[PDB]
């Protein structure tokens, strides 16, 4: 990982062997080795790459009401003081009533999106180490497993299939006939991996007629 | 030159960038070796407990009244689409906040906003009030039948293990669930509710034992009997 | 664009760099009709 590095640094390094150790009492080939590695630096860049928009557009937002709101503060103030000396204030109040729950939203999610992507590589370890082994045991050893590397991180909280996707996703995957349970949700986003082929063990074809359903669009 | 070939037998044929493939199978075991797999990630679609028993629960609360199973049908239908809906509605405050960045007191735009977030609040609250007028409505005519489905998805994990001594001992669900329709369709018990839960897993624990008992070796019958009184009840043998 | 000559030491290779890569071909000392060129001035396009 060292020369996937350029092309603290020995805690990742020396956490990777330990998992690689530890998962080898299950069948450990090294081509799973290089697979791991390969989803880690694509997953890595895909998520850096949405949160770095996330807080762009954020930051937008941020930048656009404070301007608007410097501009009202002073223009029926400008517009009293030529009268003074010789009509938006109804919109802007109605620009308020709706901003004053908006502004109130839009606000957190820039420390938050702040705070979170300095926790995204043993995210990003987690989430590609489950895609390039578990795929196959039984879920007993998932919940084993998960649990155990979530200690060995330190962060006892924060599931992943949250991390990975969202409730209007999974609901639409719903919306087609994918079973609800946690296994065939959690099998149905390891089939995000391209590096190499997904292999469906189905006794009953419900997934496959799930997935050759939201395959319509393309060919 | 530019592209790629790629062989297939005897022929050379060009691999196009948009090439994806899948592929099903119907039995867990045939077929990988130990030199197909490590290029192959192998995913098992498999029955467990957690998702068997909210099968069976709705299975049981489609076959109480199905009154009760259309309006949770329809209520959770409706709190999808609103959900997709809201989230639609709430994908507009990117562009009310920065979509062009400038005269925002000026244009209609900010006029606009104030009417999509008033229909995002009225969403939202009609929402709370739906989330609210579902959940009690739902858990109370719900509830009157998991522990039916319980001690129902024990029975398969029961008859599951039956394989491991003799072959040929290899149980379907399709068939299992037929039984469970069959545990309905000869019942008609009118009692009390919770007087009929209790004689409809009495009426079904016969009808399983006689149907796993047709199939059985006359040396198994023993077997079958102590480990199934194993499952069922496992608090009238203490421990050690 | 390309452009080479008749006697030309590496004539077929970049003949066949120009058939694929798409380029605009001129050929410099011809002293004829090539008997190689021939399915390539008519028409000759099996599909795959």
């Amino acid at each position: 990982p060292e020369m996937l590095f350029s092309e603290v640094d020995p805690d990742f390094l020396k956490s990777f062997l330990l998992i690689h150790e530890s998962c080898k009492a299950y069948g450990a080939t090294p081509s799973q080795y290089m697979t791991f590695l390969h989803v880690y630096s694509a997953i890595s860049s895909s998520k850096k790459k949405e949160l770095l928009k996330r807080q762009s557009h954020l930051q937008a937002g941020v930048s656009k009401l404070n301007e608007a709101k410097a501009l009202v503060d002073e223009l029926n103030r400008k517009a009293g003081e030529q009268s003074v000396l010789l009509e938006t204030i109804k919109a802007a109040e109605v620009l308020i009533n709706q901003l004053d729950r908006e502004h109130k939203r839009w606000n957190a999610q820039v420390v938050e999106i702040t705070e979170e992507l300095a926790t995204l590589p043993k995210r990003a370890q987690l989430a590609a180490a489950f895609i390039t082994y578990l795929s196959a045991a039984p879920e007993s050893l998932r919940k084993t497993c998960l649990e155990e590397w979530t200690k060995s991180a330190g962060l006892e909280k924060f599931d992943l299939r949250r991390f990975l996707c969202t409730e209007s996703e999974q609901l639409i995957w719903k919306s087609e006939g994918l079973p609800s349970d946690d296994l065939s949700i959690e099998n149905a986003l390891v089939i995000l991996q391209s590096r190499v082929c997904p292999f469906l063990i189905d006794p009953s074809s419900q997934a496959t007629e799930w997935l050759k359903t939201h395959l319509k669009d393309s060919r | 030159g530019p592209r790629y070939v790629v062989q297939i037998g005897d022929k050379i044929i060009d691999y196009n960038e948009e090439f994806r493939l899948f592929l099903s199978t119907r039995n867990p075991n045939p077929f990988i070796p130990p030199d197909a797999a490590s290029i192959v990630t192998e995913v098992n679609f498999t029955t467990t407990r957690s998702g068997l028993r909210g099968q069976l629960l709705a299975l049981t609360i489609q076959h109480e009244k199905p009154d009760l199973e259309e309006q949770k049908t329809k209520l959770l239908q409706q709190e999808e689409d609103k959900k997709i809906q809201l989230a639609k509605l709430e994908e507009s405050l990117l562009e009310t906040l920065a979509t062009s960045q400038g005269n925002i007191l000026e244009n209609k735009d900010l006029i606009e906003s104030l009417n999509q977030t008033k229909a995002s609040s009225a969403l939202i609250q009609e929402s709370l009030k739906e989330s609210y007028k579902l959940q009690i409505s739902l858990d109370q005519e719900r509830d009157a039948y998991l522990p039916l489905a319980e001690s129902a998805s024990k029975m398969y994990f029961i008859i599951s293990d039956l394989s491991k001594i003799n072959n040929m001992y290899r149980f379907s669900l399709a068939a299992f669930l037929r039984l469970f329709q069959r545990a309905l369709q000869n019942k008609q018990d009118s009692e009390n509710t919770e007087q009929r839960i209790q004689s409809l897993i009495s009426s079904l624990q016969h009808m399983v034992y006689e149907y796993i008992c047709r199939c059985l070796f006359k040396a198994d019958q023993l077997m079958f009997a102590l480990h199934f009184v194993r499952g069922m009840h496992p608090e009238l043998f203490q421990e050690n | 664009l390309e452009v080479i000559n008749q006697q030309d030491s590496n004539f077929i290779t970049a003949l066949e760099l120009a058939v694929r890569f798409g380029k605009t071909l001129i050929i410099q000392e011809m002293d004829g009709v090539e008997p190689v060129l021939y399915p390539l001035l008519r028409r000759d396009l099996v599909a795959q």
